[PDB]
């Protein structure tokens, strides 16, 4: 037969430099899980009971997080950093360092 | 005409294929991948499910003895006991105080709901790939289902299309997997006939309707308590429930490359890896001759704004002189930037506008309008939004052009140093010559 | 900000103006039923309390 479930509340999304901080407001124990879509993923899953906040990394490849009983949501990060790419040499140095530090 | 090309296996990425032959106008090709499925060939090993312990009523004989024989039943265990004095709700059961005997037995059989709730053990072999690809050119716009094996050949508008094989032979399933309901697990299992009590595989069966069963659950009987009629038994609990409690993390939340995993049949969908070669054989009725195609002369290019973001953040305008109105095929001959439109309308006014996306600080590419060809180069600025809900629409490239600003600084500094060193080398050579001639 | 302290602000107790930011989103009703569904971030005042 077919039996019935509630959909959990949508969470609060706060952006950041290649990072997302989520606010979770559960009414029941719900299951929260995420993964990254790269070569070697960083999986995680847990049973949230009270109101908590979690930070998830979002590489350029992408992220997917499964909250409660809703469909999973995917996010991607753009190529953003500080400095100016057409100024004095230290400016482009800072720009490319902000994009890729070690290589620069 | 025959053509060959390679395309990236990423869902939703538009791809332009450029085809040019003598005596015909260039034509452009749009191929997009909509959905990919990866199915491995499976062979079953055994299935498992919870059980029930069938224990029948004890046999009590007054003033006598009994012996029981072995039976070909799963984990049969019988034992005969001497010196017992049953009691019932009215009184004693037999006259003999110590000449009695109780016979006990029990065995294990699969549960009555094993057909509806069971876990299967499989073995993964070489896996096949099938996909749904759309094709757009001219006035035909169709989607076709294709096997990516190098063998399938589909026909679209009288054109033969042959796909595959995939460059990378990578599969997310390990050699031994277990499937339950709608989850798959990369977990090894004990071999048939060698299960251990308390864990996965305490009960095995070659198939769902198999008449033979192997059970090892450590059933042991015990002596009945004085003045009572009961058959006690101590047994390790079902291993299937234990596996159902701490099975682990399902592969649905562990698969790399963002592969969605479904069952019935077991398949992994939307895996992003490798490239798909494409081989085709176009007819001669899909082109246009030069005589009735427009001619574009004195074409120069410029860029108005650029911002390397995931969308089509950039516009460029083309100026030209033509003889008659018509429609031309437009394509970018490089990889750094990908265009949006595949065809454009040309007029006697002499200006067309194009959209494009890139990811480099300073891109350079060759943009072709019909048979004409011109070069473009620009400077782009970074975006401000951090995180976006759509995948990138540009091939990931970052290296700037040889004539970009930073590379220009490197070039000029290196040139100054090289000229200075060359002058020093020349002065050393001339001094050596004059010293040696003496 | 929703779900935290100060999601509903009033200049004074008796003021007639109000600032509320609680992420009120509606939803389409299920077929064959009369009801208004809505998902809303819980009160930030209780969370702070
Ligand atoms: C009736 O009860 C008598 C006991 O009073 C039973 O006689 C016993 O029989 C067994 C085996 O036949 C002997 O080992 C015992 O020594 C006997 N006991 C006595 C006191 O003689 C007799 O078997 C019972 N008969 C029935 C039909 O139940
Ligand atoms: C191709 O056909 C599909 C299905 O109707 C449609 O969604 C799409 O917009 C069409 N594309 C073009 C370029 O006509």
């Amino acid at each position: 037969i077919t039996c019935r479930v509630p959909m959990a509340r949508e969470p609060t999304v706060i952006h950041g430099k290649r990072e997302v901080t989520l606010h979770l407001h559960p009414d029941h124990p719900t299951l929260f899980s995420y993964r990254t879509l790269g070569e070697d993923p960083q999986y995680h899953e847990e049973w949230v009971t009270a109101a908590v906040e979690r930070t998830i990394p979002v590489p350029v490849d992408g992220m997917e997080y499964h909250w409660g009983n809703n469909d999973p949501v995917r996010l991607w990060s753009q190529l953003t950093t500080e400095g100016k790419p057409h100024g004095w040499p230290h400016q482009i140095v800072q720009y490319y360092y902000g994009l890729y530090p070690a290589a620069t | 005409y025959e053509h060959s090309t390679v395309m990236p296996n990423v869902v939703g990425f538009p791809y332009k294929a450029h085809i040019e032959r003598p005596g015909y106008s260039p034509l452009t090709l749009q191929m997009q991948v909509v959905e990919t499925s990866l199915e491995p060939t499976l062979n079953l090993e055994y299935i498992t499910c919870e059980y029930k312990t069938v224990v029948p009523s004890p046999y009590v004989k007054c003033c006598g003895a009994s012996e029981c024989s072995t039976k070909e039943k799963p984990d049969y265990q019988c034992k005969v006991y001497t010196g017992v004095y049953p009691f019932m709700w009215g009184g004693a059961y037999c006259f003999c105080d110590s000449e009695n005997t109780q016979l006990s037995e029990a065995y294990v059989d699969r549960s009555d709901v094993c057909r509806h709730d069971h876990a299967s053990a499989y073995k993964a072999h070489t896996a096949s790939l099938k996909a749904k690809v759309r094709v757009m050119y001219g006035n035909v716009n169709q989607t076709v289902d294709v096997y990516v094996n190098g063998d399938h050949a589909v026909t679209i508008g009288g054109t033969q299309f042959i796909f595959g094989p995939l460059s990378s032979a990578w599969t997310p399933f390990d050699n031994k997997i277990v499937v339950y309901k709608d989850e798959v697990f990369n977990q090894d299992f004990p071999p048939y006939g060698s299960g251990q009590p308390g864990r996965f595989g305490d009960i095995q069966s070659r198939t769902v309707e198999s008449n033979d069963l192997y059970a090892n659950t450590a059933l042991k009987l015990a002596r009945p308590s004085p003045g009572m009629v009961h058959v006690p038994y101590t047994q390790t609990p079902s291993g299937f429930k234990y596996w159902l409690k701490e099975k682990g993390t399902a592969l649905n939340t562990k698969a790399p490359f963002g592969c969605q995993i479904k069952t019935n049949p077991v398949r992994a969908m939307n895996c992003a890896v490798g490239n798909i070669p494409v081989s085709m054989n176009l007819p001669d009725s899909a082109f246009t001759r030069i005589v009735e195609a427009p001619t574009i002369i004195d074409l120069t290019c410029t860029v108005a704004t650029c911002t390397h973001s995931s969308d089509f953040g950039g516009v460029l305008t083309l100026t030209y002189k033509t003889d008659k109105n018509g429609d031309c095929s437009v394509h970018s001959h490089s990889n750094v930037a990908t265009l949006q439109e595949a065809t454009a309308k040309v007029k006697t006014a002499g200006k067309v506008t194009l959209h494009f996306s890139t990811a480099s600080a300073s891109p350079s590419f060759v943009v072709s309008l019909c048979s004409a060809r011109a070069t473009c180069s620009a400077s782009c600025e970074p975006p401000k939004d951090h995180i976006v809900p759509y995948a990138a629409s540009h091939s990931n490239v970052v290296f700037p052009d040889m004539s970009g600003t930073a590379l220009s600084w490197v070039q000029k500094i290196s040139g100054g140093l090289g000229a200075f060193a060359i002058g020093a080398i020349l002065v050393l050579v001339v001094v050596t010559c004059i010293g040696l001639r003496r």
